[PDB]
């Protein structure tokens, strides 16, 4: 039956309501609305490229007619988070997504762009970086500034580090561990935090006498604060997958 | 993944996307509550004596 | 119907043959197998706690009936052993749950689930080189390596020291702090280790006591693309 | 998560479980197979028209 046939796909709609709406409750009752409509009248079901596009697309054509998570996506367009989620999360591709919410591929894509724009607006802010070496610091604030944010000022020392943080007010940190010949890079982090607790990521390069050609290589390290438990998981886990 | 063609039509966006995708599939219940379970019946009954 | 009851289990269901049996078109046979008997016989579906139950519960039965439980990825677990781990690890069920489905008592299946964690465990164990320079360091991290049931074939100092090791042991994980003594010969050890053979490394060290009050303990480095870092950004400020 | 409390009883693995989580997620397609879906079918004639039961 038609009911057997959707069954299986109401896992995935109701996670989908769910992330368009922000709640379960929510999300529930519109996928309980959906039924309800197809109770009233099966011939609503369309026939589109197989069951799981016909049951979304239904879906979101009766739509138009944690807490951070939901804050971020609900200052998206209810179309455009439709879209980035159809993608992000649902698992459809282009050409899918796009039939879902009749839209033609170029629309589709234009609505994924406003997505992407605006969710990249919405988290632009204030960064401080702190590295001494120039190019590294340069290659850093291209990065950083590609992105929307404004780089407030380049920290050279732990003492510059501590007076921009008070004369800036960076919102987020990108900050090299090791200065000139020594780690007070994160003393500096440290003194900042008891101030206010803000994100803060530990890079540098990758040493360039490491780098050859001939291979996709990396350009940043990249350091994470870990406790014992999460090494012990990540020791497993890497053996685990080893490729 | 059947995600990576989406993850990188993203871009910067991709990490995100996993967060989120991780982040759906820890905090959702993986039964159906009764209520669309009750509707499923009555979509049946509704196709088999075509209410 | 018990089909529309039955139907939006079958996600999660095939979800769990497939990772119990290693392969979709074996956990889909296993499925199909279970619906088949069901078409034939209705009345075999359980009169259990919840309908979730009840189809993993027959899932199980079935399966048990048609595979010996011995081992051949959890494939080197037996597959009752490999059943209680996924059922815990990724089913999302409760302990009790789990060991409805698997006709077991509590302490029955806490002990298989325990043994299947040793299993793991016992599986991946390896030899293992440390480069560390620090003593406290070094003995942190070789408690840490040993309490998993590895075997620390050394700890090396320098980079000399580190590349010798290397080659006289054959270590299968290299744990390395990127500094050393007042340099970075860490990395370029790892640099030379990896020339001759690719193993997983992974680059760690102390976080500074001095930073400490009474909090994380270890720094792990991992190398990045720009477009990682890029991510990574968008992500740590997307859920702050 | 709802994993949480499962994770805390996997230990050391549950880094492991959370990438098979993450694993299972992203290499399973969201749709049954047509076979799966002919089951359903049967199962849910069996039940309507079928010989064993009423």
């Amino acid at each position: 039956s038609l009911s057997t046939r959707i069954a299986p796909h109401l896992p995935y709609l109701r996670r989908f309501a769910r992330s368009v709406t922000g709640s379960q409750s929510s999300g529930d009752a519109y996928v309980s609305a959906m039924l309800e409509a197809l109770v009233a009248d099966i011939s609503i079901f369309p026939r589109a490229s197989c069951d799981r596009i016909g049951t979304y697309w239904l879906f979101c054509h009766l739509f138009d007619q944690e807490q951070k998570t939901s804050a971020k996506l609900s200052y998206l367009t209810p179309r455009a988070r439709q879209a980035f989620l159809l993608i992000a999360v649902e698992g459809f591709n282009e050409q899918e997504a796009s039939e879902i919410m009749n839209l033609d591929a170029r629309d589709f894509r234009k609505l994924l762009n406003q997505a992407s724009i605006d969710i990249s607006q919405q988290i632009a802010t204030q960064v401080m970086i702190i590295e001494d070496e120039p190019l590294i610091a340069m290659d850093i604030e291209q990065m950083v500034e590609s992105l929307g944010h404004q780089v407030v000022g380049i920290a050279r020392t732990r003492k510059e580090a501590v007076v921009m943080y008070h004369q800036k007010k960076p919102r987020l940190i990108l900050a090299d561990i090791q200065l000139a010949d020594n780690s007070s890079g994160i003393d500096a982090v440290n003194d900042i935090l008891q101030n206010d607790r803000i994100p803060v990521i530990f890079i540098t390069a990758f040493p360039e006498r490491l780098l050859t050609g001939e291979r996709p290589e990396p350009t940043f390290l990249v350091t994470k604060p870990f406790n014992p438990d999460m090494v012990k998981a990540l020791i497993s886990q890497a053996l685990f997958f080893k490729e | 993944n059947h995600f990576t063609f989406g993850d990188d039509l993203l871009g910067v966006n991709s990490e995100i996307a996993r967060k989120l995708r991780q982040f759906y599939l820890e905090i959702q219940e993986e039964a159906l509550p009764a209520r669309l379970l009750e509707l499923l019946e009555r979509l049946e009954q509704a196709e088999r004596f075509g209410l």
